[PDB]
RNA sequence: UUAUUGGAGGUAGAGCACUGUUUGGACGAGGGGCCGGUUACCGAAUUCAGACAAACUCCGAAUGCCAAUUAAUUUAACUUGGGAGUCAGAACAUGGGUGAUAAGGUCCGUGUUCGAAAGGGAAACAGCCCAGACCACCAGCUAAGGUCCCAAAAUAUAUGUUAAGUGGAAAAGGAUGUGGCGUUGCCCAGACAACGUCGAGUGACACUGCGCCGAAAAUGUACCGGGGCUAAACAUAUUACCGAAGCUGUGGAUUGUCCUUUG
RNA sequence: CUGGGGCGGUCGCCUCCUAAAAGGUAACGGAGGCGCUCAAAGGUUCCCUCAGAAUGGUUGGAAAUCAUUCAUAGAGUGUAA
RNA sequence: UCUGGUGACUAUAGCAAGGAGGUCACACCUGUUCCCAUGCCGAACACAGAAGUUAAGCUCCUUAGCGUCGAUGGUAGUCGAACUUACGUUCCGCUAGAGUAGAACGUUGCCAGGC
């Protein structure tokens, strides 16, 4: 399990998460062990291949930036209507 | 026919704040209106019969907590 | 049909059905469920005929839920009379639903038999709706 | 430093709050203009009726 | 009026800690099947999960309000006296009650316009959109809205969609109408149908753009204003023009404020 | 007064919701109260702390009374909220 | 530095659990003769003393078990603007509630005694 990630700059206003999300794009957020928080933003697609391969419960090798860190899915928010994910927690585990 | 029992009201009370936080005030002014203590009286500031506060002094009004879950009015004397 | 035993009040006003749905957005006590996509009320009247026509057709196989109850109740005058002498008498109740609340659940039978089982209840309801499934990932 | 300020929009159907906005700015008829020194409370007014006038660096 | 700072207060939204309403599942105490008890069934309590509220609240905004500053712009405010008129309001947008989530209905809150407002647009059309007419002019720039002819200005430049005159009046439902976007099946070792040949694609699902049916009224075509249109329709972008009593240019009138040459 | 008038209902005061987080705000809109009472149920100085739940126990109407623990006003506060 | 008295602070201070301490304090503790007192009970209150005890209260160390506090990111709602009549859409500011990471088994003033 390898998902890599872009890391957003600051203060997205609503109609950049707006276009973010049309694409195969999702928001999402670091924290926890190691680590300073950090907004970054991933691939729908891979995410859903990555987690039907881990489990909902297993480990990530989550690359951001130069680094690259073991993590967890801590929480997600998910859309009924329109069937989408659109935001991520990643936790790291030391 | 058919009628309605019901028709009335009674009078509007205009209760609440009446000064400023910050604002200078002269000896009897009065700063809040209730039924109860939503707000208490602090320093120089007393209570009348019907619950309302007043100043005691000349000074500036200052609203400000009491405990967890209180507040109270008080008036400080330079200004 | 379905309504509370006692209330607080018998003349409310009529809710509000602008907005999207608060809660109950997942299926929960089955496996398969009856989604809204539009915004309606839900006469009580509706919701028994629904469960009938939907009960009967899987046999008595499985159990079936219904996460919806009419809490409101609705006036209407007499035979058109003159208006504004006082509010009207009691005449139904009433459930809001608004789109992405789930309206039933059934479990214990094949996805064939829920999906047309649900298919045949969607047809009594004034609101359109969608086959969904208990959701993972 | 310095900008200039032009009412390119009428006041006809604006709420009143909007239109003493306008006017303590100092603009008086359609089209007119005013010079003013740039400050956080300059900005503050500009941004409250913005859909009505036009801002150059000067 | 704005920036900064301080404060009072429980709406929207959320939530179930209280007061009420409610759906499943447990747990046990009781009556209770029996022959006192099994089990059923019945009611109460505690629990687990999940819902509802104008007169519920452990929470809680955006705004609006009250103030204070040697802050920045601006031009009012108050007091005393003389003279009034008004006390039938209307539509539109938005927060609500009533009514039937009826009315060009009716009653309140908040804005705007009419009333008392000409001019341009909306075919015509007090209340919708743009705009506030001191008077000349056969000068110029723009707003809303527009550029085939009626009738001023693009038969304009790129890309695409529609075949219904949709555009130019409506729903639940129904359907091999056609674009866009993904996930996943069966692929030349031979499917996908026809009856060993057939020699390459063949499915489902999901999601969306535009279209079709559902679609019946009384004097005469008869909601595109008319002609007429396959773009002169509708998404996107570009940039050129037309367009008002708005702004500007030139001359003039009246009054005021400043300086003062009383110009 | 009045969604024409009549018939029916209503007319002063208090509390709540409508009321759009200051105050104010309508309808023959939605719910209730008042036309008193108290010689202590007033003043002051000292003390004190509940309902309820749970387990026991003659009478036990299940609960009257008694004992222990938990128990935020759920008690109580002359009279509506 | 320890203990005590007395203040300030939204429980980050509380409740629960485990473990240790005493003649320097404090408390349990002895008794009811006297001051005083109990709808009865020296239980409580009050007074008189120091025999015992750290058992308890209390003080110190351990734990995040319940309670309390609590971001970032996202979402709801909404001031303003622009389209529109759709149980609406678009842009720009502000920005919850729930939930997650996490914090936390108190901080500090004055006086006396002991150090």
């Amino acid at each position: 399990a390898s998902l890599k990630s872009i890391i957003r700059q600051g203060k997205q206003t609503r109609s950049d998460l707006k276009q973010l999300r049309k694409s195969g794009k999702v928001p999402a957020v670091v924290y926890g062990y190691g680590t300073k928080n950090v907004s970054v933003k991933v691939d729908e697609v891979e995410f859903i291949k990555v987690i039907r391969e881990v489990g909902r419960n297993g480990v990530i090798e989550l690359g951001v930036g130069s680094k690259t860190i073991k993590v967890m899915v801590a929480d997600y928010q998910f859309d009924p209507l329109k069937n989408q994910i659109t935001h991520i927690d990643f936790l790291a585990i030391n | 026919v058919s009628s309605t029992k019901n028709g009335r009201d009674s009078e509007s009370k205009r209760l609440g704040a009446k000064r400023a936080d910050g604002q200078f005030v002269t000896g009897g002014s009065i700063l809040y209106r209730q039924r109860g203590t939503k707000i208490y009286p602090g320093e120089n500031v007393g209570r009348g019969g019907d619950d309302t506060l007043f100043a005691k002094i000349d000074g500036v009004v200052k609203f400000e907590r009491k405990g967890r879950d209180k507040k109270q009015v008080s008036v400080y004397a330079v200004a | 049909m379905l309504l509370p035993k006692r209330v607080k009040y018998r003349r409310q006003h009529r809710p509000k059905t602008t907005g999207r749905s608060k809660g109950g957005n997942y299926v929960t006590f089955g496996e398969f469920g009856l989604q809204a996509t539009t915004t309606s009320w839900i006469t009580s009247r509706q919701i028994e005929s629904a469960r009938i026509a939907m009960t009967r057709y899987m046999k008595r196989g499985g159990k079936v839920w219904i996460k919806i109850f009419p809490h409101t109740p609705y006036t209407k005058k007499p035979l058109e009379v003159r208006m504004g002498a006082g509010k009207g008498a009691v005449e139904g109740w009433i459930a809001v639903v608004k789109p992405g609340r789930i309206l039933f659940e059934v479990a214990g039978v094949s996805e064939e038999v829920a999906r047309e089982a649900l298919r045949l209840a969607s047809h009594k309801l004034p609101v359109k709706t969608k086959f969904v499934k208990r959701e993972e990932l | 430093a310095k900008l200039q300020i032009t009412l390119t929009r009428s006041v006809i159907g604006r709420p009143e709050t909007q239109r003493k906005t306008v006017e303590a700015l100092g603009l008086k008829k359609t089209n007119s203009s005013v010079v003013v020194e740039d400050n956080p409370a300059i900005r503050g007014q500009i941004n409250k009726v913005k859909h009505l006038v036009t801002v150059e660096e000067k």
